[PDB]
RNA sequence: CCGGCGCGCG
């Protein structure tokens, strides 16, 4: 995922942009009215996809773990359909949630008037909100997995004893 | 002949649904070895199709969680059975079989009027055992595929259970050779040698 | 995923002086309970010995830790776990590489009893029972971190 | 109301002695045991299952040693675990077996020597 | 002749069958065998390291690194296919072993009589373990054979005393010694007289015995240690150590086993369990002081098979430390290893299953022990 | 319980006969049997109750120690209150015994008073049957709380710690989790109930020369466990002394010391003695943090029955005493032999006595949790009473069986196993390894597919199966507090594989051990992998280091060894670093440039699970 | 409370008369420091030097021996006890 | 010698021989305070013996193969710290001189020690020979002698796969010299573990309690309940 | 793919009888 | 479509 990017279950997805979907459906009269435009989505036609697909583009939803103990425990993020039934997270944005995959869950909020999308859109996602409030630190800073990969990577040569087995007494690259 | 040869060093039956062949090709270029190997074993793992039995149908059955007299076996158990049956064919399409036996006695896989095309690679294979004469028809559906997917039955295509490889270093470095092994297990369906030609 | 860390029962690298460290602590509690026997030091003395030659010990394989892992094993991986900021600070390592210390009753007081084995070594019954102490510590104290 | 977790009786030296003298149908076998030897465990599972075997086609009966030592010493047990197949006929010779012989043992020994 | 030095044990092939049998006052419950357990971990004190039939001491000694040879009879059914094929998958040398197709193993034929008003039997047909004759002797395995083991229960058969003798005849002429472990069956503790009577051929004819504390003081006065062991000052103990009340240890003097000592007696060990082993020398004597835990493992703990575990480390180390007759130091060193392996042989059900190995036997050996008496 | 673990309803089963014994007759200051069957009360829903004469009716407990309320299994659990106020020695114990008859005081003062009692009273609670690991630890839970108890803000701070005088009668790991932490408590594996209301532990007594002592195993009370000197320590120890001034560990008035052996009262010996059934079934638990400890113990409470169950290769010999007396499987009631097997039922005849004996076919838990039954013995086979004639569901052969053995690697994979994130291969889900069937009621034609999709199997009440095969989302654990949630699966040729081509079948991110302290799923795969290739199975008890030094170690390096030896597998050992092996990418055919510890752990599926938590609402 | 370490095998080599005798709190003679002591440790190889800062507890004795890591010196509520 | 293995980096002692001395006499335990003095008799510790680990293993077979040289014949700790230090560049030394072997002898003669039914002469000259009176060449007569390996053989010679470098010390270590790794056989037999994977648990078993009674069945055995 | 090709050609080879 | 009790997850 990128660091403004979720994944948004199918079902919570078609639950959560119900209207919108049903907008979809009308705009382009392949619904006769709002009862057959409803009717189609409960039966899962394979246009309703389509649609959530092309209304979800540019609209933010917001994410929110249980325990909120700072600002950056909800933000914002551009949902994409994902398959399943699990909600895909980016790792970077773990800590500020306290979130770590053992369990834990996340409501998720869909801003519905212009003004509130503004507002989540430019106040609200992850890449405005990239130091904590409480001194200034990063909050999505390389953990564990990706730091043990940059130690790894950046840890030099052997050098002395652990590299010859006897007192001494190399490639050379362009670019 | 041939500067670069192949050849199977070894070919086992441990079982009849369990075939084993290692084979080598030497002298292979530095690299080469490396691409043959992840190449083949990919291919073998996953680009190789099957034939197996993927729908059942009874007649007399309320659910597939249910019970017949005179038959040890539940319903669950006998499409289980099913599900172990290795076939052989070469060719596509949704062919159908038929199971239509009177007991008592034991149903083997041998009891399946099979199309021309499709073969039983295992005779001895259980399906049901039945104690009374009571009796019983089963109409089956079987295709050739890839991967894995009237009762439907959970088929694995696959029939490469297992592969592995191994690279050598051929000598002295007068240009670097290798030597290459590669071990095949199938379940019968083909030979090793026959999984091998088809990658 | 290049590299691959693992971790392994051999890679729990114990300091090379532990043996040592451990049995001049044993010869020390040997002679001070014979004498405390003899009536040569009085109860305290004994309570007192025995909680901080223990404390001392395990202090001093904690500081050891690192520069066996940064001289003789700088690529272990349970170093490299912890050094490099990922996972696990030093005092987590100590328990699983050194020795667990000393535990503490519920009314503060500190039990006469050291636990000289590490995770990897394997806690005896006895241990295992007075390392109990601090695991119900923990999530009571939990209880009322939160509240 | 409750079954019996054990099937082999328990008889004193003369109550064996009773039993030896009477009529007999079936086949008897005696087993002569101490709860402090380790071997008799074993022997006494493996007495049980017997047991369960033969219904009513045999008798399986267990002597104390520790409550009957001059009687085991006369019957020449030399040691522990030590089995006595004693046939209905009075005219037939005992058998006496000695170590954890097998259960297959026992019914080749029942069926054609009893 | 290949390393290390082969012994040779003589006697019967049983599964287990301990034959030390006596009374015991403590009895468990006659039907829940699951507490007979109890009496494992609180044994009778003739059951504390249980000997067992010689096939235990050579398949003991072969785990413990040692060559091994059996000398017996079985029958040519089932059960002595399957002693043999036992022994053999536990390397222990079967070409001294005779078979007999027309005798049931382990199968004594007896006629039951009412002599007096009780019951009584008496043999007709001995077994094909007491049935081995002179002539079925294997002289190979005589002549090859450093060591020489047997056991009483030999002497309880006419045919068997006399194959014995043969076989220790052969035996001594080769150069060979004779190794008597009693493991006095239950017969043969009917009275001290007649034992000593039954036994006097055979202990003389040995160059190595090994008693158990109970053998040995049946065999000299039951009584008088009895009377000794539960003798209590009346006023004060004439020593600090006597305050204690601790376990009772008494070492025999040789003067007190002087009427079980001959000329040809290299080495007596009496064995008072694993906890034990008093040594008796032509020029020295003394104990070795060992240990024991059962309750370390209260659902796994078996005695059986321990005394044989004992045996054969004393001929593992006699073999291939000939200093032992000689030194005292070393002799201690040497049944420290014996002492281990009936140690570890305790943690087992089963005495064959529970024999230990070299490598564990020498590895409890120094842990349990101070590094100085390694 | 003197020489064996006693059954874990043996407290529950006394409890019930000595309130028909003196309860009834202390309180009246004559039964029949129920005229209903015990299958029949649940059936229909009705309750297992027996007429004393016509006063009322008495329900009855069954054998496994659960009554049958308006077809409702209930469990009836104990309760701690003031008989140093924290001193067991100052606390009684009341059992079903004392709440029951308690009842009878109120109901004489009987059927609805006591059909009010189980719906209504705290410490009568809904029998929990997710497995049968489920089944037998709730009735044995001790509650601070209930009538006459403190509640959670009445209790006090010192009270939920842990006392010395709970060695031996109160699990010192097994808590609630929450505001009730330190009030729930469970008891020992040999734990037992005095005559006072006390618990008790058996003990071995150490005692001199001139003294018969029969029975040497004697239960102590907690009021006189102070003044005795007991020592865990073992006497494998000597010096040029001898062995009675040899010091080791012991327990004297709330405190620990380090004295002679001479100068010890008891022993303890027990090995599964100072804990309950879910800290016993933790392989290697002394490697273990205390504190990942509770947390495995409550992650096997919440593991599903698989649609096949399998043994694990490496146990702690306590999963048969669970199979046992859980009542799970099928345990012969009279001895005889075998004549007819099927699904439907299973026939014994011995003694003139021929026995039918019916089995579950797909029946439905509380927890939505399906039961089965399938014979395990065969016609012509001799039974003993008292032994195992079928296995039910989470038992094989007798013994416990929650989860499966899987092919594990301990390395990073691309992420997927960040924090504590899952890679599982396809496999596992075409293979039908973790596939479990689930079942719901609701208050159709039978055998419908509905559309909660799913299969009507009965009606009578609509009840409905779910085969539910392993998903994204999922949580897995091991028996050592290692859980994760699946985030990724992959096709068989994308996992890292073995020197042998094998594919592992889960990945797990090895920076889970060292935070966690668990060091005891490190040895368990390891020798999980060894068992397998040696046709092996391993019941180990805890501790094992009391014989030696670094006891697990040897163990499973030795047998690794042999493995490695016997199969010609030398990646299985290698001398180099015992245990880890280089594997392979999948995606590239490049080895990975560490070493991977790699091994076949038991890995257990447990009911939190996507379909039960995904929820969304427009309006 | 930090514990001075025999840094070397050898020879601890210092005058007593400079420290003062007292006992510790584990009930063991010892020699308070309150000067800036000099301790010398003749090793294998090489005489060493260990300097002892002052309001310190001196716990070796003249001539003794010691082994390397072992602690040679160390610097610097109300509960009932029941006996 | 000294002085210039030191500056070379060879095996030396960390200490010069010429340039040692003794440590002189120390108290007697007559001049001595009573917890400074050596107990009368030696103390069990329960750590008395040193823990087995793979550095002594290796250690002492580079010992015995010329490799290094230790002080003793038993590596001491500081040693095993050293190799643990250096460890990597030895089995470098091994990797790279089976190459230099692989690259002399020839392929034919480097494999067949993977292949015991190869009784055929493996020599460069012999394959020669073998190719002029036959025409078989050295990959023909290389493919012939692998078709008579086995499975178990071929498992073994993956030691040697350019991909997984397996040290070639640990291919040749025998089985006594592996079990030092874990410190031999364990003192409690790993046979009171050992339980077959289809056993049938026996509930009638001396490890079980008495078969539990019906409830029902027990309350009118003791004449309580009637019928 | 022309090298690609080249290197699974020869498994399909067959030798002359 | 209302509240209590019990058990859980993060
Ligand atoms: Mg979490």
């Amino acid at each position: 995922l990128s660091l403004h990017r979720c994944g948004l279950p199918r079902e919570i997805a078609i639950e959560l942009f119900q209207t919108f979907v049903i907008r979809g459906l009308i705009r382009q009269h392949l619904a006769s009215n709002i009862g057959v435009a409803k009717s189609q989505i409960r039966e899962k036609k394979p246009i309703v996809w389509e649609i959530l697909q092309e209304v979800m583009q540019g609209h933010p939803v917001l994410l929110n773990r249980a325990p909120t103990l700072h600002r950056l425990g909800i933000q914002s993020f551009q949902p994409i359909l994902v398959e399943g039934r699990t909600i895909c997270l980016h790792p970077l944005v773990c800590k500020g949630f306290n979130a770590d995959f053992d369990g834990d869950q996340m409501a998720v909020h869909v801003p519905l008037s212009l003004e509130a999308q503004a507002e989540a859109r430019l106040l609200m996602f992850s890449h405005m909100n990239l130091l904590s409030p409480a001194i200034g630190d990063p909050i999505s800073v390389p953990t564990q997995d990706m730091l043990i990969g940059l130690y790894v990577l950046t840890s030099g040569t052997r050098r002395g004893i652990c590299a010859n087995r006897y007192n001494p007494c190399e490639p050379f690259f362009c670019n | 002949t041939r500067t670069l040869q192949w050849k199977c060093v070894e070919s086992r039956r441990d079982s009849k649904r369990l075939y084993y062949g290692r084979f080598i090709l030497s002298p292979l270029m530095k690299g080469q070895a490396d691409t043959i190997g992840i190449a083949m074993r990919r291919a073998l793992l996953g680009e190789i199709e099957g034939t197996c039995i993927t729908r059942a149908k009874f007649e007399n059955i309320p659910h597939d969680y249910s019970n017949i007299v005179g038959i040890q076996e539940s319903v669950h158990e006998i499409l289980m059975n099913l599900n172990e049956i290795v076939l052989k064919s070469n060719l596509y399409g949704t062919r159908n079989a038929l199971i239509c036996v009177q007991g008592p006695g034991y149903i083997t896989a041998r009891d399946i009027i099979l199309p021309p095309s499709v073969e039983i690679v295992d005779n001895t294979q259980h399906i049901a055992t039945l104690t009374e004469p009571i009796n019983l028809c089963i109409g089956l559906k079987i295709e050739r595929n890839r991967g894995y997917s009237s009762y439907p039955i959970d088929a694995v295509f696959m029939p490469v259970q297992n592969a592995n490889h191994s690279i050598h270093s051929y000598g002295n470095g007068n240009e670097k050779q290798e030597i290459l092994f590669i071990e095949i297990w199938t379940n019968g369906s083909l030979t090793p040698k026959e999984a091998l030609h088809e990658a | 995923t290049a590299t691959s860390i693992s971790l392994g029962i051999d890679d729990l690298l114990t300091i090379p002086s532990k043996g040592w460290l451990v049995q001049d602590a044993e010869q020390q509690s040997l002679i001070l309970e014979k004498h405390h026997h003899y009536g040569n030091v009085h109860a305290v003395e004994k309570l007192r010995q025995s909680i901080e030659i223990w404390y001392a010990t395990s202090e001093y394989l904690r500081q050891e830790m690192n520069p066996n892992f940064r001289m003789t094993d700088p690529f272990n991986p349970v170093h490299m776990m912890s050094f490099s900021g990922a996972r696990g600070n030093a005092s987590q390592v100590h328990q699983l590489v050194g020795m667990r210390g000393l535990m503490s009753d519920p009314q503060g007081q500190m039990i006469d009893l050291p636990i000289q084995s590490n995770l990897r070594e394997g806690l005896s019954l006895t241990e295992y029972i007075i390392s109990c102490y601090g695991a119900r510590k923990g999530v009571v104290d939990t209880a009322v971190r939160t509240s | 109301f409750v079954r019996e977790d054990y099937l082999v009786r328990k008889l004193s030296a003369q109550e064996l002695q009773d039993l030896v003298k009477g009529e007999r149908k079936v086949p008897l076998i005696v087993d002569f045991y101490a709860t402090w030897c380790g071997p008799c465990i074993l022997m006494a599972q493996e007495l049980e299952m017997l047991a369960v075997e033969y219904e009513s086609n045999a008798m399986i009966v267990k002597v104390d040693t520790d409550d009957e030592y001059e009687f085991a010493r006369d019957m020449q047990v030399r040691g522990l675990p030590t089995l006595f197949f004693i046939s209905p006929d009075p005219s037939k010779d005992a058998i006496r077996t000695e170590g954890l012989i097998p259960l297959q043992m026992m019914r080749d020994i029942i069926d054609n020597d009893m | 002749y290949d390393d290390p030095p082969l012994v040779c044990c003589f006697g019967a092939v049983q599964k287990e069958f301990v034959p030390v049998v006596r009374v015991h006052d403590n009895p468990m419950h006659p039907d829940i065998y699951s507490q007979w357990k109890m009496l494992q971990w609180d044994p009778p004190e003739f059951g504390r390291a249980p000997g067992g039939p010689p096939s235990n001491v050579a398949i003991s000694h072969v785990r413990l690194g040692g060559r091994a040879a059996f000398m017996g009879k079985v029958g040519g059914d089932d059960y002595g296919e399957e002693l043999v094929l036992m022994m053999n998958k536990e390397r222990v040398q079967t070409r001294g072993v005779k078979f007999d197709e027309g005798a049931s193993t382990a199968c004594t034929r007896v006629k039951i009589k009412f002599e007096d008003g009780k019951m009584k039997a008496e043999t007709v047909k001995e077994p094909p373990e007491d049935s081995l004759l002179a002539s079925e002797l294997n002289l190979a395995v005589l002549k090859e054979a450093r060591i020489f083991h047997f056991n009483s229960e030999v002497l309880t058969s006419p045919t068997m005393e006399s194959t014995l003798f043969k076989a220790i005849q052969w035996s001594k002429k080769f150069g060979g010694l004779i190794f008597f472990d009693l493991n006095l069956p239950l017969p043969l503790w009917r009275s001290r007289n007649e034992t000593r009577k039954l036994i006097k051929k055979s202990w003389d004819e040995a160059n190595i015995i090994e008693v158990s504390q109970q053998e040995l003081e049946f065999l000299l006065d039951e009584e008088y240690y009895e009377r000794r062991r539960n003798y209590t000052p009346q006023y004060f103990a004439e020593d600090f150590e006597q305050t204690k009340n601790r376990r009772d240890y008494y070492h025999y003097t040789p003067e007190e086993i002087k009427p079980l000592w001959h000329d040809d007696l290299k080495l007596l060990v009496v064995t008072d369990g694993t906890l034990r082993l008093h040594y008796y020398t032509p020029k020295f004597d003394g104990v070795v002081v060992g240990t024991e835990d059962v309750l370390i493992t209260p659902f796994t703990c078996d005695r059986t098979g321990s005394g044989d575990a004992v045996v054969a480390g004393i001929m593992r180390k006699l073999t291939t430390c000939p200093e032992m007759f000689e030194d005292q130091d070393v002799l201690e060193r040497q049944l420290r290893f014996a002492v281990a392996a009936g140690i570890i042989s305790q943690w087992t059900i089963g005495a064959v299953r529970g024999f230990p190995t070299e490598s564990a036997t020498q590895n409890l050996k120094e842990q349990v022990y101070v590094p100085s008496m390694w | 319980g003197t020489s064996t673990i006693p059954g874990f309803n043996q407290i529950q089963f006394e409890g019930f006969y000595r309130f028909i014994d003196q309860g009834l007759i202390e309180e009246l200051s004559q039964l029949v049997e129920p005229l209903i069957k015990e299958r029949d009360a649940v059936y229909e829903s009705l309750t297992y109750s027996s007429e004393l004469y016509f006063i009322g009716n008495i329900p009855l407990m069954n054998s496994l120690g659960t009554f049958i309320v308006n077809g409702i299994y209930r469990v009836v659990i104990n309760q701690i209150l003031q008989s140093d106020m924290n001193h067991l020695k100052n606390k009684r114990i009341r059992s079903v015994a004392d709440l029951l008859q308690d009842q009878l005081g109120l109901a004489l003062a009987l059927t609805t008073t006591y059909e009010s009692f189980f719906g209504l009273h705290p410490l009568s609670q809904v029998l929990d049957r997710t497995n049968p690991l489920t089944q037998i630890v709730h009735g044995r839970k001790l509650s601070y709380l209930g009538p006459g108890g403190l509640t959670g803000r009445t209790a006090n701070f010192r009270i939920r710690d842990i006392h010395p005088s709970h060695y031996g009668r109160i699990c010192p790991i097994d808590t609630s989790e929450g505001i009730n932490v330190g009030l729930i408590g469970s008891l020992s594996i040999h734990a037992r109930i005095g005559d006072w209301g006390s618990l008790e532990s058996p003990f071995y007594e150490l005692v001199e020369k001139s003294k018969k002592a029969q029975i040497r195993m004697l239960f102590l009370s907690p009021s006189q466990d102070e003044y005795y000197m007991i020592a865990a320590g073992n006497s494998l120890a000597l010096n040029r002394g001898i062995q009675e001034e040899q010091v080791v560990p012991a327990r004297y008035r709330q405190e620990f010391l380090t004295i002679a052996w001479e100068e010890v009262h008891l022993r303890s010996i027990f090995p599964f003695q100072y804990f309950s059934i879910g800290a016993s079934l933790i392989p290697f638990i002394e490697h273990n943090d205390a504190n990942r400890a509770l947390m495995s113990s409550n992650m096997q409470r919440q593991a599903v029955p698989l649609s096949r169950s399998e043994k694990c290769i490496v146990g702690t010999g306590l999963e048969r005493q669970v199979a046992l007396d859980s009542g799970v499987p099928a345990i012969a009631e009279h001895e005889g032999k075998i004549l007819y097997t099927d699904t439907e039922k299973i026939i014994l005849s011995g003694n003139e006595n021929t026995l039918s004996i019916p089995l579950i076919m797909y029946q439905r838990s509380n927890k939505n949790t399906c039961m089965h039954q399938k014979p395990q013995v065969r016609r012509g086979k001799c039974i003993k009473k008292g032994q195992i004639l079928a296995d039910g569901a989470a038992t094989v052969g007798g013994e416990l069986a929650l989860g499966k053995n899987v092919l594990v690697a301990y390395m990073p994979w691309e992420g997927y196993n960040f924090e504590d994130a899952v890679l599982i291969s396809e496999c596992l889900v075409y293979g039908d390894i973790y596939t479990s069937f689930h079942i719901r009621k609701y208050e159709v034609m039978l055998g419908s597919w509905v559309e909660g999709r799913g299969r009507v199997i009965d009606v009578r009440r609509v009840y409905i199966s779910q085969k539910r095969e392993i998903k994204v989302g999922d949580k897995v654990a091991g028996r050592h507090g290692n859980k994760g949630i699946i985030s990724k699966i992959l096709p068989r040729q994308d996992m890292p594989y073995l020197q042998d081509g094998r594919p592992v079948d889960m990945v797990f991110n090895p920076l889970g051990v060292p935070s966690r302290m668990n060091v005891g799923q490190i040895f368990e795969c390891s020798l999980g992998l060894a068992g397998s290739l040696l046709d092996r199975h391993y019941r180990i008890a805890p501790f094992d280091e009391r014989y030696e030094q670094e006891a697990s170690r040897k163990l499973v390096f030795s047998e690794l060894y042999e493995a490695s030896k016997q199969t010609a597998n030398p990646w299985v050992f290698e001398p180099e670093y015992p245990g880890k092996s280089r594997i392979f990418d999948g995606r590239t055919g490049d080895p990975f440039e560490q070493p991977v510890i790699i091994g076949k752990p038991y890995i257990l599926k447990l009911i939190h699970q996507v379909d039960d938590k995904i929820h969304g609402r427009s309006s | 409370a930090e514990h001075v370490r025999a840094p070397y095998n050898g020879k601890i080599k210092f005058n007593e008369d400079l420290v003062h005798p007292t006992r510790t709190r584990h009930g063991h003679p010892a020699f308070l420091c309150y000067i800036d002591l000099s301790v010398i440790i003749e090793s294998e190889d090489i005489i060493h030097s260990v300097t002892i800062p002052p309001k310190s507890f001196l716990l070796v004795q003249n001539d003794q021996y010691v082994e390397s890591e072992q602690v040679i010196a160390e610097i610097r509520e109300r509960v009932r006890k029941y006996i | 010698g000294f002085e210039l293995d030191k500056k070379l980096g060879r095996p030396h002692p960390f200490i010069d021989p010429t340039k040692k001395k003794q440590i002189e006499t120390t108290l007697t335990s007559d001049e001595s305070w009573w917890n400074w003095r050596k107990p009368e008799k030696e103390q069990w510790s329960r750590w008395q013996r040193r823990r087995p680990d793979v550095e002594t293993v290796f250690l002492k077979a580079m010992a015995e193969t010329g490799q290094v040289k230790l002080y003793g014949k038993e590596p001491t700790l500081t040693e095993t710290s050293l190799y643990r230090a250096r460890r990597h560049l030895f089995k470098e030394e091994r990797l790279q001189a089976e190459r230099e072997r692989l690259a002399k002898e020839g392929p034919m003669a480097f494999y067949s020690e993977w292949v015991k039914a190869w009784k055929r002469d493996t020599s460069r000259e012999a394959v020669q020979k073998h190719f002029e009176e036959t025409g078989e060449d050295e990959n023909t007569q290389l493919i012939e002698m692998f078709s008579h390996q086995t499975d178990r053989e071929y498992r073994i010679m993956m030691g040697t796969d350019v991909r997984i470098k397996r040290d070639p010390l640990a291919m040749r270590m025998k089985e006594d010299q592996i079990k030092q790794i874990w410190g031999g056989d364990p003192v409690y037999p790993t046979i009171n573990y050992i339980q077959a994977p289809d056993a049938v648990m026996d509930f009638r078993g001396p490890d079980f309690h008495e078969p539990t009674p019906n409830m029902l069945s027990y309350l009118k055995e003791n004449c309580k309940v009637i019928s | 793919s022309r090298n690609l090709i080249n290197l699974f050609i020869p498994f399909l080879h067959v030798e002359e009888e």
